[PDB]
């Protein structure tokens, strides 16, 4: 009887969650930015091919001067990119070739790294051997690591397989903080720009905000059908969008405490693999199974761009911290830089 | 005074070969390297092909460079497009039998070196060859086909011992492959030998795009 | 299930955390995106693309 | 041409990377994939000592091929999201134990995750081979307890020479692409030294098979 | 990390000697290796340059054809065959390694270097006006040089390396672009300039940061560097 009381009492609070965000819905997205004026189409072109990968590329991450680049794919191999004079800067042999995500460090010290092996590898990239080094291996999931993101030098924070998000020590090595409460496994997070919250999509078609501090969900958004596979915060910091496989995009808001728009299209159909803004937050970059990467602006749901160009899935992308570039990168092992 | 339209159909058949080869970047094995260069000797003996055709006139510089021109990029279609079919029974012989040794030896540049051996061979051979052909006749029938008949037999009784639905496909094309090569082969070399049949040699340049190419899954998939 | 009866509690008591919480109305947070977007216009490369003269990559 | 001294030797540290990396893709495309795969309580463990935290990787070398197994039964997540990462094995070793036929029941959850393994969209050319694994104890297991627990369609003997075979064929009728792929299959044992030859028979025949694709005889 | 210069000696002139440089402590097989000499009352100058993997080879048209620089990857010394050897050449040889890539420190780490005594045109010129500059701790020196022609590259980086010689010791990197501050160095050294000159300021000072600086040129092969500025008191 116990189950079934807090079970009537948890729809209850469900039910008055609902009302609440109906009560705050009072107008939509569509029906104020009606009047401005709308895009021109986004004409893109590849000004650089990024070609050394021999296998399926499946993050990437810009850094902070906007230049260089890191890329893993599962040949075994993590390349820092120039991204102005196609060079490779360097490149870094993995001991598990199975990584599904990678990040470089705002400071530009480091480069995180991990995948099915349950571990976030840290690199260094600045010694005095000349030569990259493994700092770290923050081994604590029991899942596989889907993303990983730097706060600076000594803090990370990682999302894994297992349901959990976790905050790491780079010094000590074990987990600072833990953060559950999805059911299904999370694929990825994204930083605020205030390095205080993240938000995190998991394959519930949940995507929670966290409180880094405290270690608590903060809020839940449920909008999607499906497993949500990306995520992103917006450049103000007060909202994010989710790239699901029901083939839509949905711009969530944190002070709104639900969605504003849905980026869909009737002839697409596969699922969304990477997503992110722009630097002003008008532009929505979206990455494909379709083998193509779609620009809506934000504030209405309408295509303004495709770039196609690459002959299998766009599995990464990332618009650079000048807003100059976009990197997309995909499974037919090569990365563009488009302008 | 003939058909000629040999010329018409195997310049579409080695440009589509090399336009799916080159202009969509697809060269990734040593057998697409292979068919590229074979593709590139039967280019040249097409191109060599209408010069001789409608020889009423000689309003081309013959018994200087220009003839010379065309007997040299006849004879050096000839024996580089011959070469090339033997290469490619080697590397069939080496990825059906011996499976295993062929991950360390088919690679590309393998490829590339036996390739510019074969082009550096075919032009010094033509360098002694507008009115030798026993060096000819042995050169381009007798120690080719038997590593070609080679080969393809032991290719054969490999693939007798096999999976079944690639084996009766594979054993199909392999068939095909060694009754197209001696019967526009054979009767060709015999005339030049009594001599010392031509319509069928020309028309060997035009099949073997088709063999080589069209017909492997591979190649419709890249189309 | 005890263990099912605290999961049940912490499921309810994060709803009521979640529950109690400051919302505004969707029209101002859309009208603070929009005035974000505005604002930014200017600084944006892929919006507005930038000349090739200070393109760093053309 | 316009680069500094420098810059060129930025450009010939890129190009010594590049030497670096086609000569590790060379080596590591020589290397046979296998994906380790089974149900649980499996005998796998027993042919990985025999052979021999989210993916064990395991190389040996055998008879100038160079294995190297990737044991992810054990990665306990959802596969639909990184079942993708093993598009490109030359094969799939899925383990099943005879004997789970009577502890639904543990067989036909290994025929369902044959089934979800072998009808899979990135699996539609990928062979599979199939150790039947624990048949020592399974044959005095069938003495006792028939084949109509597990199977009450079976209408064939109580002997193991018939019953192994039937379970046999009931794995191997799951396959619905029988064009493309193959299903090699092995009864193995604890005991049993040729199971490394098997799988090296059957990665033999996959690799002509791949070799028969790229030269155009298929 | 460490470079020890070994060889040198007495040589008779027109006579030959090998010096070797034994590489201990960092990845020698990715790092470029320069020689660079020192008279024993002047300044540093350019000798030879060999890349990683040995593929570049560069001399400085003083000892060119007449010199040979070769290096060995696994046993990790660094050689410099030297043949017909003339009054000109004695010197403090010292090893200097250095990387590039994007954003890298070359010439950041200098071996000790040996001594060898012998018996009986289109460059750029570095140019340092000041050659002794007397100084007590606590003040700012702003130290200038000039070039021949502009050492700001058109991809926007400015090849001026500013270095440090310690009274008896080993030359050391301060600055190692423009404005570029190298690792191990106090904030206290500051580069800055334009074009074809170029300061170096000392915001306060030390009893250790006494001695000669050097500054060098990046921007085109042969490395030139200046006659150093000295600072004592």
């Amino acid at each position: 009887s116990e189950l079934d009381q807090l079970r009537q009492e948890a729809e209850q609070l469900k039910n008055q969650i609902r009302d609440a965000r109906k009560a705050c819905a009072d107008a939509t997205l569509s029906q104020i930015t009606n009047n401005i004026d709308p895009v021109g189409r986004i004409q893109m072109r590849t000004r650089r091919t990024l070609r050394g990968h021999l296998a399926k590329i499946y993050a990437m991450h810009w850094g902070t001067d906007s230049r260089l680049l890191v890329s893993a794919s599962q040949d075994g191999k993590l390349i820092i990119w120039d991204s102005y004079t196609t060079n490779k800067v360097h490149a870094i042999p993995l001991r598990s070739s199975w990584v599904m995500t990678c990040a470089y460090a705002p400071s530009g010290n480091y480069v995180a790294c991990g995948g099915l092996d349950n571990i976030c590898s840290i690199y260094n990239l600045k010694t005095r051997e000349g030569n990259v080094r493994v700092s770290r291996e923050l081994a604590g999931h029991t899942g596989y690591l889907s993303c990983c993101r730097f706060l600076d030098d000594n803090q990370i924070v990682t999302s894994s397989g297992d349901t959990t998000c976790a905050l790491w020590d780079i010094e000590t090595g074990q987990q600072t903080t833990t953060f559950t409460g999805h059911t299904g496994d999370v694929m990825s997070l994204s930083l605020a720009p205030d390095t205080r919250l993240f938000v995190s999509g998991a394959c519930d078609a949940s995507a929670k905000l966290w409180d880094v501090r405290e270690g608590m969900c903060r809020q839940t958004f449920t909008g999607h059908e499906s497993d949500i596979n990306a995520i992103c915060f917006f450049p103000n910091g007060n909202a994010f969008a989710t790239g699901s496989d029901d083939a839509t995009c949905r711009l969530f808001d944190l002070r709104a405490d639900q969605e504003l728009m849905t980026y869909s299209h009737d002839n697409i159909i596969c699922g969304i693999t990477s997503v992110s803004f722009s630097k002003s937050g008008r532009l929505l970059l979206a990455g494909y199974d379709d083998f193509n990467c779609n620009v809506w602006d934000a504030l209405k749901a309408d295509r303004a761009g495709v770039l196609a160009g690459h002959d299998n899935r766009v599995s990464c992308l990332g618009v650079t911290d000048d807003g100059m570039a976009v990197a997309t990168g995909s499974w037919d092992s090569f990365l563009k830089i488009w302008n | 005074v003939f058909y000629c339209l040999l010329f018409v159909f195997s310049l579409l058949g080695n440009s589509l070969v090399i336009l799916v080869l080159v202009v969509c970047k697809k060269l990734r094995s040593i057998t697409d390297v292979y068919l590229l260069n074979l593709a590139l000797s039967d280019l040249l003996f097409v191109f060599s092909f209408p010069f001789q055709t409608y020889y009423l006139l000689d309003q081309w510089v013959f018994g200087t460079v220009m003839c010379k021109v065309v007997s040299g990029f006849y004879y050096i279609g000839f024996y580089s497009s011959m070469w090339f079919i033997t290469l490619m029974s080697v590397d069939r012989y080496l990825a059906v039998v011996h499976a295993v040794y062929a991950l360390k030896v088919r690679t590309i540049r393998m490829g590339t070196t036996l390739c510019l051996a074969v082009w550096l061979t075919a032009i010094m051979a033509t360098i002694p060859l507008c009115y030798t052909n026993f060096k000819m006749n042995i050169l381009g029938l007798l120690i080719p086909f038997t590593i070609f008949m080679f080969c393809y037999i032991k290719i054969l009784h490999q693939l007798k011992r096999c999976q079944n639905h690639n084996k009766t496909k594979a054993i199909r094309l392999v068939l095909i492959v060694v009754i197209a090569s001696l019967l526009f082969w054979v009767p060709f070399n015999v005339v030049l030998f009594l001599t010392s049949t031509e319509i069928i040699s020309f028309t060997h340049c035009c099949v073997n795009p088709v063999i080589y190419a069209f017909v492997g899954e591979k190649f419709k998939k890249h189309l | 299930n005890t263990a099912s009866i605290a999961q049940a509690r912490k499921l309810v008591e994060q709803l009521k955390m979640e529950a109690n919480i400051d919302r505004i109305k969707v029209s101002k947070a859309a009208a603070d995106l929009m005035a974000y977007c505005e604002a930014h216009a200017k600084e944006d490369p892929l919006l507005t693309p930038v000349p090739a003269s200070e393109n760093p990559f053309r | 041409c316009t680069l500094s001294a420098e810059d060129k030797a930025a450009v010939e540290r890129s190009k010594m990377i590049d030497r670096n990396l086609r000569e590790d893709g060379e080596k590591a495309a020589r290397e046979v994939k296998l994906l380790l795969l089974g149900a649980g309580e499996s005998g796998k463990c027993t042919i990985v000592k025999q052979m021999k935290t989210g993916i064990v990787e395991t190389h040996f070398t055998f008879k100038d091929l160079h294995f190297k197994m990737f044991d992810v039964t054990a990665q306990r997540s959802e596969r639909k999201k990184w079942i993708h990462c093993f598009e490109g094995v030359t094969a799939i070793i899925f383990c099943v134990a005879l004997s789970d036929y009577d502890l639904m029941n543990r067989m036909h959850a290994s025929m369902k995750l044959f089934d979800s393994i072998c009808n899979n969209k990135w699996f539609t050319d990928t062979s599979i081979i199939l150790f039947l694994n624990k048949k020592d104890l399974f044959e005095e297991k069938i003495k006792k307890s028939p084949l109509t627990i597990c199977y009450p369609e079976y209408a064939g003997s109580n002997t193991y020479e018939e019953a192994a075979a039937y379970i046999q064929c009931q794995f191997e009728d799951l396959n619905k692409r029988k064009d493309t792929k193959e299903i090699y299959t092995h009864f193995t044992c604890s005991t049993d030294t040729k199971n490394v030859q098997f799988v090296f028979d059957a990665v033999t025949d996959v690799i002509i098979k791949n070799n028969l694709k790229d030269c155009g005889l298929f | 990390v460490q470079l020890v210069e070994s060889g040198g000696g007495l040589v008779q002139p027109g006579g030959s000697r090998k010096l070797s440089c034994s590489a201990s402590g960092f990845a020698f097989s990715s790092f470029g290796m320069h020689w660079v000499r020192q008279a024993p009352e002047k300044g540093l100058e350019w000798v030879a340059y060999i890349s990683s993997g040995s593929g570049t080879i560069y001399y400085a048209d003083t000892v060119k054809g007449r010199f040979t620089i070769s290096r060995d990857d696994p046993k990790n010394t660094l050689f410099l065959q030297m043949t017909s050897l003339r009054s000109e050449d004695t010197a403090m040889y010292y090893c200097v390694r250095s990387i590039y890539y994007y954003g890298s420190s070359p010439f950041d780490f200098w071996g000790q270097g040996t001594t060898l005594t012998v018996s009986s045109g289109s460059d750029i010129v570095m140019t340092q006006a000041t050659s002794s500059v007397p100084v007590t701790p606590g003040e700012s020196v702003s130290i200038s040089c000039r070039s021949s022609k502009s050492l700001l590259h058109s991809n926007g980086n400015t090849y001026l390396y500013w270095f440090l010689q310690r009274p008896g010791q080993s030359p050391q990197l301060l600055i190692y672009r423009m404005s570029n501050l190298a690792s191990g160095v106090p904030d206290r050294f500051s580069g800055s300039g334009s074009g074809t000159a170029f300061t170096l300021t000392i915001s306060r000072l030390e009893a250790e940061d006494v001695g000669v600086y050097y500054c060098m040129q990046h921007l085109e092969y042969p490395l030139t560097f200046g006659a150093g500025t000295k600072l004592e008191l």
